[PDB]
């Protein structure tokens, strides 16, 4: 067993449930029962006066066993219009994202999930038209 | 027991509720003393959105537990 790995992801947890951080972004196991911690769920809040005003996107997180050596597996659930998120599988793309792209052992998913925010109040995704809101990329 | 209820302001207020109290109850407590209306409450825990008809063990939730206070804007 990956004890870092473990080790990591049962302090980011608390960070996930307390929401720590920026403050307007949480995460959390997402089935809960997988101890295994490989299944994150993460929310965003979307940003106000913007495209996402309101809107309260969910995604998922898969951390693999190079955690946090290596960037984890992100993807958006909810339909989101967003440089770097694919339209049909809404899987985030690592070179589009600059915490992705240049990754660094000292991050963890609340500095993605940050991110992820931050660019969505960036002009280039600020007033990217978004689809109805409540449609899935799955389900 | 203590809970720690910290709005997108900043604001970190104490709240001294039971688990088997109910968010709907939750809120007209922190109308009481802060005198944020209820229906512009929204509660985040876990990643996820609580509801109001339920209790804090429905979502399993402890002492010193920092739950997000997000304003949900009504009318603008």
């Amino acid at each position: 067993v990956k004890v870092p790995r473990n080790f990591r992801l049962l302090e980011e947890l608390e960070e996930g449930q307390k929401g720590v951080g920026d403050g307007t972004v949480s995460w959390g196991l997402e089935d809960d029962e997988d101890m295994t911690l490989t299944r994150w769920t993460g929310m965003i809040i979307g940003p106000p006066r913007t495209n996402y005003e309101n809107r309260i996107y969910s995604l998922k997180v898969e951390c693999g066993p190079k955690y946090p050596e290596a960037p984890p597996s992100v993807r958006f659930v909810t339909k989101i219009n967003m440089n770097g998120i694919n339209n049909s599988s809404g899987m985030v793309d690592a070179r589009s994202i600059p915490v992705l792209a240049k990754w660094q052992n000292s991050y963890s998913i609340k500095v993605v999930l940050q991110e992820l925010r931050r660019l969505m109040m960036s002009k280039e995704n600020m007033k990217l038209p978004q689809p109805p809101e409540g449609q899935t990329y799955n389900n | 027991m203590q809970i720690f209820v910290k709005t997108l302001t900043g604001k970190t207020i104490t709240l001294e509720v039971e688990p088997s109290d109910t968010i709907e109850n939750v809120k007209a407590k922190i109308q009481d003393k802060e005198g944020i209306p209820p229906d512009q409450q929204r509660l985040i825990f876990a990643g996820r959105q609580l509801e109001d008809g339920r209790t804090l063990s429905d979502y399993n939730i402890q002492k010193e537990s920092t739950l997000h206070l997000v304003l949900r804007l009504r009318g603008g």
